[PDB]
């Protein structure tokens, strides 16, 4: 199973409509 | 810190805060889960609180959130954090992340995409031209 973190950094991407770490 | 970043945040977070109420309970964590394709079991839930929950009083309040969220900024690097993302896209597990897949897991995620944002997002991490996008071209993506 996947980390709830997992989640918030797979939604980042979303967010940023690209593949990639969001954050960083 | 800038106002953006407080409300993308808030978001995150009223995502799995079904009820408002300023914690995110192992019930409420389920339902988002589920939506997702997956099936934890209860113990599997009340782990994934477990690590997060600093107070450790069952559940998981913005302040928490927020400090899990500058740790994960921290190392979002390993291979198993990599592909563990990667698993969540992956739906039907055959090694690729197809556009219906990518619509899926951001729809339930709380994204709203476009088509065409779809197919570009798509497009730019796809390598091989094959419409899809493999776990080395999406570690690849991450990796830099
Ligand atoms: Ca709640
Ligand atoms: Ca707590
Ligand atoms: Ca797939
Ligand atoms: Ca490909």
């Amino acid at each position: 199973i996947p980390r709830l973190d997992t989640l918030i950094l797979v939604k980042a991407m979303g967010h940023r409509k690209r593949f990639g770490n969001p954050f960083r | 810190l800038t106002e953006e970043q407080i409300a993308e945040f808030k978001e995150a977070f009223s995502l799995f805060d079904k009820d408002g109420d300023g914690t995110i309970t192992t019930k409420e964590l389920g339902t988002v889960m589920r939506s997702l394709g997956q099936n934890p079991t209860e113990a599997e839930l009340q782990d994934m609180i477990n690590e997060v929950d600093a107070d450790g009083n069952g559940t998981i309040d913005f302040p928490e959130f927020l400090t899990m969220m500058a740790r994960k900024m921290k190392d979002t690097d390993s291979e198993e954090e990599i592909r563990e993302a990667f698993r969540v896209f992956d739906k039907d597990g055959n090694g690729y992340i197809s556009a219906a897949e990518l619509r899926h897991v951001m729809t339930n995620l709380g994204e709203k995409l476009t088509d065409e944002e779809v197919d570009e997002m798509i497009r730019e991490a796809d390598i091989d031209g094959d419409g899809q996008v493999n776990y080395e071209e999406f570690v690849q993506m991450m990796t830099a």
